């Protein structure tokens, strides 16, 4: 419940939350996935 | 054939039997009426260009 | 058609037949004339060439 | 018409998310350069491509230089021949193609940059015809130039059989059997016909990844905003 | 030393099988039927298709095991 | 556009907030009983064409196989 | 043929979603002009109906088998209102193509 | 800001029917699908050059020089085969709730597909390959069937003796040029509906269910273009050959005609009609008819329910006609021999036979069975 | 009148108190 | 009608001043110009080939070998210098007679100068004279002035070390595609 209050409450922290997650989903996604294709090929 | 116009220009010789069956082919009955000789100044050379009527 | 089968109907036609063909003769003209139809056009004495 | 139509090869390449060997492209790559280039051309297909696939910058760089390419007219005006460069591509083999019909009896081989994609089920077809020339069977007689390969169109292709077992050497030293041999170029010409094949196998592996991820997410959205219709009772009362 | 093509004995292997040994069969008699009939014009290429198919269908289903 | 559409009266009409029901309520629970349901209502009226089609489909693949089969018969 | 229409009936439909017949007309001109012309409670029953419908096809459901709408109890009421639509219509149309 | 009006006249505040189901997705699609298009075509149109000697060899460039140059080319040419798909679905959802009613919105819609077909044969002349050629010659040969005027009119558009680098560069103008024609067709397409207004799969007046569109028709096509993205990146990314044809990876000889010549998948039902007919003028006249017995069929509607949510006879007369559609999609695959072509014959006339004259004698039936008629 | 009837219930729907509507 | 409606209330009946000069004349001239422009563009693109090889032989061949071509490209031509003095004395009138209160009309307005004039500069590059390649380099090279992200957006532009092939054909593509933003 605190999250919901303190960063997905307001749409300004709704957007920060978005963006900043976004920028380390991508360094993640890439490392995982990557990590995905190697073992599979 | 040497592409004359863009278009396969094709050129041919005949033997006696090729030539002798063409004759043979009823003008009439044909598809269309164009004994082999009207269309060859040559029986031996017959020349046509590439283009199927049909598409 | 059922309304279009009618007797005033008919009379309509009849009265809008002239201006009809009127429309139809400036196309044709058109035609010959924006196509340069020399079939037609080598008719016309002047026309010609 | 009708032409035999090659079997289904179990590939490293023919799964979903299988990338192609790397090993046999650069064997393949061997094969064309020994045997395969004397007729056949590679035109869209350079040396650079070859780097970070088969071979490194210096290893791609002294096979470049290996051959002579003609390239611009000396100041006194003139062509002169020159060392490949990484940027030079595959060498011809002939000028013009009327060169390659008089000096192959009239048949023009064919460019085996893009023969794989060119050449229906083409994989399977390159190794069938490659190790297809069977004898012509009675009832069937072929001119000179020209050799009974079942799957060939019309059976008669004017390529005669080009890979007899142990025609070259590998230089990795796995033996060079026919087969091995049909098997690594048709590796090859499929890296041809395709270079990015591994690249867009990691890119849809990526893209199954995000889908799996986003669409039940998208759906749960979509039945968020879509509940509250699809709850709505409705009655009527009329005042009566 | 001859170098074994793994081809070639995965194509007798194959051509041990029964279906490769019928179209075969039918292979030897259109061949010799048209040996037999010295003037003909009845090709085996259907014949031999099939016995083309069948046998490099056996080949591919297990040729690629013994290739590096 | 709203407002001017259509004229119903005594029709109540109740609703809940999305976030106060629940996201999928019995989707498996009901969905596969309706899914069904209405596969059975549907398809006798959509699947025999498609299956007649395939049958001409087989047939025809079948038939110019046999076109291109060589006549026995012929040349012998 | 009445059980051949109580079947066809049946494979229609529209029963299911509890309309009526005259609720799946096509809204012509002719049909709006009575479809306006039908008395209030008519023209109420027939709206909320309509909205019943789109309801459950919203939802993908119908409505349970004893609220079904039964063949022998669909009534034709906007029928006798559109026939004298239709009647003047065609006087109508009459006159002015004589 | 008066252009927010507009913006929100018809996306936000639209009233919409309610239960739409996801046929009416297909629509939006089609418009994502048309930009899709446009921005991969624009990145194609830097690299590719309309030469007759350097076209293969732009396309080349593309494929292996440019960065992800293959995924946009395959993107462009996947995303003409998923528009098609597309289209074709969203005709046959007009053809099966009975759209055409709105009239003016379905000949608007016949012209669009018209002007898609041309530029999707266009582009597929564009890359200048083996079929590329002889396709454009076959058909721009369709042309010369015209009684009259029909040796010039091919000889026009060719724009010489035979189709050579002048074709291929004023088709590359043209190809560039129709689909901003197609999308201001498409905003007039998009202006005729709201007049009246979209339908329901029911067929009834929905104007007493009406929902707004931003919340609960808009996250559902933001849902459609993420599954129609998941098709398109699995056709791009994993199967990228499987609806092209191989012998399109060729060079254009002029010399070596090809032992089988087809156009692309969804020209194929169109070209078995062409070929059925005997004479090369009732192909063409039959081909063309078949795309244009559509905008005739607002005029064959007999019956007084719109839609086929509540006719049965109806909807089996439809599922015939899709089901012949496919028949003479796999007919124009098969060769030239028997009995494909006695098929073909056939399905040309079940599928004339059944939009002309079926259907409108089934929706009699079918208001004789409702004590109607 | 308005008060015959009461709203029908939700409880297929609803969900199973400020406390949960945070987290909701 | 729906369409025909559009027509009634902006071209066939809208309400305009009685007292309007030869002035208001200019910005209808401004739309005509825009199609002739695309209507010759379209004659030119049918010849026109973007390759650095056979740019300006095949501009050489549409004005010597096409019937009439050597019209439409200097019809071209001349039709954006006649685009540009129409451009100027619209936006002359709208500077003198106080039309710029019309803001949001005004604000459109700049941006369309602003592609025209983008317009006009990639397709004066385009056919690959002296004049168009040494233009090209420096106005491109003005982007490079960006304080920091400079050099690498002249460099996405070229799409290269110098503007070479690479340029000339992406900007066939970006002057084909804008006039049809100019038209929406
Ligand atoms: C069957 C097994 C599941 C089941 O029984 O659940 C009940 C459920 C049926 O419930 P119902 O009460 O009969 O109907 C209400 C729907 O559930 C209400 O939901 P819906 O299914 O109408 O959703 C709207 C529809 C809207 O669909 C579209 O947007 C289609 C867009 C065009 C087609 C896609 C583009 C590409 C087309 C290429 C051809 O979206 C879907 O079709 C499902 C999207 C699933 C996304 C991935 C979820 C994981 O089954 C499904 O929902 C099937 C679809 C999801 C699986
Ligand atoms: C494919 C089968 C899809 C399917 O599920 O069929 C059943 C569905 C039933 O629809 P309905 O009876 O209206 O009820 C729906 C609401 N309960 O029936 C439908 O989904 C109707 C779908 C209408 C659009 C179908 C388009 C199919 C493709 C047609 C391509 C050719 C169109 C003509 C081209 C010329
Ligand atoms: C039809 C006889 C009666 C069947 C009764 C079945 C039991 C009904 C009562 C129990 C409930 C079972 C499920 C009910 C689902 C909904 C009701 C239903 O499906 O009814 C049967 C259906 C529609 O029936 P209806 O339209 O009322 O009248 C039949 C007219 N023949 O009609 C059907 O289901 C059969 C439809 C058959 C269609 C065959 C089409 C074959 C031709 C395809 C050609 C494709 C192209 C071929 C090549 C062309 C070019 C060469
Ligand atoms: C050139 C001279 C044109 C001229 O005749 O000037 C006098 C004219 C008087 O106009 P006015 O006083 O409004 O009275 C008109 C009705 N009797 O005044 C006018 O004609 C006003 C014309 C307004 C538009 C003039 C555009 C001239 C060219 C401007 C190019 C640069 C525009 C800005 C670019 C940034
Ligand atoms: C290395 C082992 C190879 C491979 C993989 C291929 N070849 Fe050749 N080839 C040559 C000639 C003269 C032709 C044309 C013959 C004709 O058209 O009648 C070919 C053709 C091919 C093809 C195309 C088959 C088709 O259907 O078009 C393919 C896929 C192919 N070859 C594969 C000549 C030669 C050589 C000179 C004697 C040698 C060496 C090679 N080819 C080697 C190879
Ligand atoms: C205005 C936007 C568009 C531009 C600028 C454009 C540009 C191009 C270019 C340059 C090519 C050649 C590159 C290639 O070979 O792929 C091409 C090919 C093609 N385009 Fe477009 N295009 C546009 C819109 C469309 C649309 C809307 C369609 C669909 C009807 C379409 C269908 C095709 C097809 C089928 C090809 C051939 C692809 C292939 O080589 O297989 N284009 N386009
Ligand atoms: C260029 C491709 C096309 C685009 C972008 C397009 C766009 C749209 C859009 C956005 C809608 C509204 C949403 C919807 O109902 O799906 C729509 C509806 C419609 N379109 Fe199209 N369309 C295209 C092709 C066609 C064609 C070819 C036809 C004619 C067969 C057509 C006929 C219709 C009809 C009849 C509707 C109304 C749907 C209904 O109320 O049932 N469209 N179109
Ligand atoms: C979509 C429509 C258009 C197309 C297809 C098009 C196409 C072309 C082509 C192929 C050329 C090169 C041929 C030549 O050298 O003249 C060209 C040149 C040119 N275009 Fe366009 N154009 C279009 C619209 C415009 C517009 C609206 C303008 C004005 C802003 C414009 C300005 C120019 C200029 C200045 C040249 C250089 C002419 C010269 O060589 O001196 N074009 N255009
Ligand atoms: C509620 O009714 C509507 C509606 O109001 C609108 C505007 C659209 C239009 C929606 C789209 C996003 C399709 C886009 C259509 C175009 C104009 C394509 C043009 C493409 C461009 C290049 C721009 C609908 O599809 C729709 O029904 C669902
Ligand atoms: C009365 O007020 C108006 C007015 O109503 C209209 C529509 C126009 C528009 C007139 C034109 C013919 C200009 C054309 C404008 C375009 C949209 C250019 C787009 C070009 C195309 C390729 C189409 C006016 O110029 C005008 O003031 C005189």
């Amino acid at each position: 419940s605190r999250l919901y209050s303190l960063l997905f409450r307001r749409t300004s922290t709704f957007a920060l939350t978005i963006a900043v997650g976004a920028l380390f989903f991508e360094r993640a996604f890439d490392q995982g996935a990557d990590a995905i294709y190697e073992h599979i090929n | 054939a040497f592409k004359w116009r863009g278009k396969p220009l094709f050129v041919r010789h005949r033997t006696k039997k090729e030539i002798d069956q063409e004759a043979a082919v009823e003008v009439s009955q044909l598809r269309d009426p164009q004994h082999d000789l009207d269309r060859v100044k040559k029986p031996e050379w017959v020349i046509l260009i590439g283009v199927c009527t049909h598409l | 058609l059922s309304r279009f089968l009618g007797p005033r109907y008919r009379e309509l036609a009849r009265n809008w037949i002239p201006t009809a063909g009127m429309w139809g003769t400036v196309g044709a003209v058109g035609l010959v004339w924006a196509t340069d139809w020399r079939l037609i056009l080598d008719w016309v004495p002047y026309i010609n060439g | 018409d009708l032409e035999l139509h090659p079997p289904s090869y179990p590939w490293s390449h023919r799964g979903l998310l299988s990338s192609l060997d790397h090993t046999s492209i650069r064997r393949g790559f061997q094969v064309y350069k020994q045997v395969c280039s004397s007729c056949h051309s590679m035109d869209y297909v350079a040396y650079r491509h070859l780097v970070g696939v088969c071979y490194t910058e210096e290893e791609a760089k002294a096979l470049a230089e290996e051959v002579e390419v003609q390239d611009g007219p000396n100041d006194d005006g003139e062509m002169f021949m020159r060392p490949g460069k990484l940027s030079d591509y595959f060498p011809k083999p002939y000028p013009n193609p009327e060169a390659a019909r008089a000096a192959n009896n009239g048949a023009l081989p064919p460019d085996l940059s893009y023969i794989v994609r060119a050449r229906h089920g083409g994989e399977d077809y390159v190794f069938s015809l490659l190790t297809g020339y069977c004898e012509p069977p009675t009832g069937v007689s072929l001119r000179e130039g020209l050799y009974f390969n079942p799957y060939f169109p019309g059976q008669a292709i004017g390529m005669a059989p080009p890979i007899y077992t142990e025609v070259l050497e590998y230089d990795d030293g796995t033996p060079a059997t026919m087969s091995q041999v049909a098997k690594d170029v048709a590796t090859f010409l499929r890296w041809a016909s395709e270079p990015e094949h591994d690249h867009r196998k990691r890119m849809g592996l990526k893209m199954l990844l995000m889908m799996g991820l986003l669409l039940p997410l998208t759906y749960a959205m979509k039945r968020h905003k879509w509940s509250v219709l699809k709850s709505r009772k409705l009655a009527y009362r009329p005042p009566k | 030393e001859e170098l074994v093509d793994p081809l070639t004995t995965v194509r007798e292997h194959c051509e041990q099988l029964e279906k490769c040994v019928k179209a075969r069969e039918r292979l030897e008699l259109c061949d010799n039927r048209v040996s037999s009939r010295s003037q003909t014009e009845e090709d085996c290429t259907e014949e031999l298709f099939d016995f083309l198919h069948a046998r490099d269908h056996c080949v591919a289903h297990k040729l690629f095991k013994n290739l590096k | 556009e709203f407002g001017n559409l259509a004229r119903i009266r005594h029709v109540i009409s109740y609703s809940l907030s999305p976030f106060e029901q629940r996201a999928f309520p019995s989707y498996f629970s009901k969905g596969i009983p309706n899914v069904l349901r209405r596969t059975r209502e549907r398809i006798l009226r959509v699947a025999p064409p498609f299956v007649v089609v395939y049958l001409i489909y087989t047939w025809g693949n079948q038939e110019f196989e046999q076109s291109k089969r060589k006549n026995p018969a012929m040349y012998e | 043929l009445d059980g051949f229409r109580k079947w066809y009936y049946n494979a229609a439909g529209f029963n299911k979603l509890g309309l009526m017949r005259d609720d799946t007309l096509h809204e012509t001109e002719d049909v709006k002009e009575a479809i306006r012309r039908l008395p209030e409670d008519l023209y109420n029953d027939r709206m909320f109906r309509i909205k019943r419908a789109l309801d459950l096809t919203m939802r993908h459901q119908i409505l349970p088998k004893d609220q079904w709408t039964k063949y022998e109890e669909d009534k034709f009421y906007l029928e006798p209102y559109l026939k004298e639509v239709i009647r003047e219509r065609k006087e109508r149309e009459e006159w002015a193509k004589k | 800001h008066p252009l927010f009006k507009i913006i929100n006249h018809s996306f936000i505040d639209l009233p919409a029917p309610s239960n739409i189901s996801s046929w009416w997705n297909f629509g939006s699609l089609l418009g994502v699908c048309l930009m899709v298009q446009i921005i991969t075509g624009l990145f194609l149109a830097m690299h590719y050059t309309s030469d007759t000697m350097t076209a293969f060899s732009s396309v080349t460039h593309i494929c292996r020089d440019v960065n992800y140059g293959w995924l946009i080319r395959y993107m462009h040419a996947n995303g003409a085969s998923m528009f098609f798909i597309c289209l074709f679905l969203h005709v046959g959802r007009g053809l099966y709730y009975g759209s055409y009613t709105f009239m003016e919105t379905w000949n608007i819609g016949v012209l669009l597909l018209f002007a898609v077909m041309a530029t999707a044969f266009m582009g597929y002349v564009l890359p200048w390959g083996q079929m590329s050629f002889w396709g454009a010659t076959v058909i721009t040969n369709l042309l010369s069937a015209i009684p009259y005027i029909g040796t010039t009119l091919v000889e026009w558009i060719w724009g010489g003796f035979s189709v050579d680098k002048a074709t291929l560069t004023r088709f590359f103008a043209f190809h560039f040029i129709l689909p901003f024609i197609i999308a201001a067709l498409a905003i007039v397409h998009l202006l005729f509906l709201h007049e009246t207004g979209s339908n329901n799969p029911t067929g009834l007046n929905s104007d007493a269910d009406k929902i707004p569109f931003h919340p609960y028709y808009t996250i559902k096509d933001i849902l459609g273009i993420l599954i129609m993205f998941l098709i398109l990146m699995t056709l791009v990314l994993f199967f990228p050959d499987m609806l092209g044809d191989p012998d399109n990876y060729m060079p254009a000889n002029p010399l070596n005609t090809p032992p089988h010549i087809k156009p692309e998948w969804y020209f194929l039902f169109a070209y078995a009609i062409l070929r059925s007919i005997p004479n090369k003028l009732g192909g063409v006249l039959a081909l063309i008819l078949s795309i244009l017995i559509l905008a005739l069929m607002p005029f064959l509607h007999t019956s007084k329910q719109r839609s086929l949510m509540f006719r049965p006879i109806t909807q089996i007369l439809y599922w015939i006609l899709v089901a012949n559609l496919l028949i003479l999609t796999w007919i124009g695959g098969q060769p030239v021999e028997h009995p494909f072509i006695i098929i073909g014959q056939l399905a040309s006339i079940s599928y004339f036979s059944i939009i002309l004259i079926l259907m409108p004698i089934s929706g009699i039936i079918e208001d004789k069975m409702l004590k109607l008629y | 009148s308005h008060t015959d009837v009461k709203v029908p219930d939700f409880s297929d729907y609803r969900r199973a108190s400020k406390e949960s509507s945070e987290a909701r």
